[PDB]
């Protein structure tokens, strides 16, 4: 689970890397500057780009996902890389707008122990809100999580 | 060689292989294909490549600077290229990417002659990424 | 320890050294200096930190995007330290000089743990880098 998971964070890593690299922001102005026959080939491409960052988007979701599940999966199948939790904690924080992330979190994650948690429960603490609470929201799941940590570890 | 310095990946249809190595270069190689010579030889230019990474981009650098050289990609360039029936910036970020490119760094990790070598014979051989290619350039070929 | 992330050198008076290695703390080690048990036991921080690389990023990844974490410097606390009688890329760039101090990278060059090493101590017992420093900070001491 681990290995998979490093290799699926390795992948989403790398789509995002390239998905902020300056060479994506120079494709992009390129194609604002050209689309500025020639009608054609200017929705073409407008469709195209589209079309390619839409497979790419899905693409990033699908190794989020994976990785995600992994990591959940190598932190539930043993002690000796709670360290990870970071990781997933890292993951979960930067992609609460993905609703099967934050499923696979509420489903899951309840079955982690709570002590995996404690070191980084400033910043698990820190993110608490209300704005966005519902049945699948990052914020009801959260505060969850920190409450059944809170109650396992008062101290 | 009108298209240079990594230009043809920003074009609508991206190149994503860095090279030709379809089946009809493989196949002209022998059974052997690219194991062998092939494999060797990329890795002996690699390594003089690396050990002459400074005069290469001080080379470069003078190229990209000279304000007669029109190497960067402009869209009538790009739609004449695929047609169917700030410049610091850029020239830095160009800079850079060779300097990683000499010094062995491609994902942000540091890679050796062999695995650089490795990787480039699998991205180039990969079906995947010739299918994404522009059908002008005969990735069957 | 207030001051982190190399936030020490957009000061006013920027602070040229890593850490702490005065004459005094050299002293402190024996007749042999830092040569000896200070270098071998530097190389193992070293070898500990580089292999455990993407541990420490992530964690600082953690840190970084803290929202209660005011780990930025501003002019009140340059003034308050020194007195006398976009935070994205901000962090993306802290994160980056993480990761090149990681890998060994200083200068744009790959450099191994001893090297790496024996830059850092020369640059922290370097007299011309103490004398810049800030008189409060006792270089001399």
């Amino acid at each position: 689970f681990l290995s998979l998971a490093r290799f699926s964070d390795t992948q989403y890593q790398r789509i995002e890397n390239y998905m902020k690299s300056s060479e994506f922001e120079n494709k992009q102005a390129l194609l604002k500057r050209a689309k500025e026959r020639y009608t054609v080939k200017v929705q073409r491409e407008l469709e195209l780009d589209e079309l390619a960052l839409r497979a790419l988007k899905e693409d990033r979701k699908r190794f989020l996902c994976k990785a995600v599940e992994n990591y959940i999966n190598c932190l539930l199948s043993g002690e000796e890389h709670d360290m990870w939790v970071f990781r997933l904690c890292s993951l979960w924080l930067e992609n609460s707008g993905v609703s099967e992330v934050n499923g696979m979190m509420k489903r899951d994650g309840m079955k982690i122990p709570t002590y995996k948690f404690l070191p980084l429960m400033y910043q698990l603490a820190a993110r608490m809100g209300t704005k966005m609470m519902g049945g699948l929201g990052f914020h009801e799941v959260l505060n969850n999580l920190i409450s059944r940590i809170s109650m396992d570890h008062p101290h | 060689l009108g298209v240079a310095f990594e230009q043809g990946k920003i074009l609508p249809t991206p190149e994503t292989v860095p090279f030709r190595l379809t089946r009809d270069i493989v196949d002209g190689m022998g059974i052997t294909g690219v194991e062998g010579v092939f494999r060797r030889c990329c890795e002996k230019t690699m390594e003089v490549m690396r050990n002459s990474q400074e005069t290469l981009l001080t080379i470069v650098e003078v190229l990209l600077y000279d304000p007669l050289f029109d190497w960067t990609m402009n869209p009538l360039k790009a739609l004449y290229l695929a047609q169917r029936p700030s410049f610091n910036k850029v020239a830095e970020r160009v800079l850079m990417r060779l300097q990683e490119k000499l010094k062995g760094v491609e994902e942000g990790t540091v890679l050796s002659v062999g695995g650089q070598v490795n990787l480039l014979i699998q991205q180039a051989i990969d079906p995947k990424n010739l299918s994404r290619l522009f059908p002008g350039w005969k990735a069957w070929v």
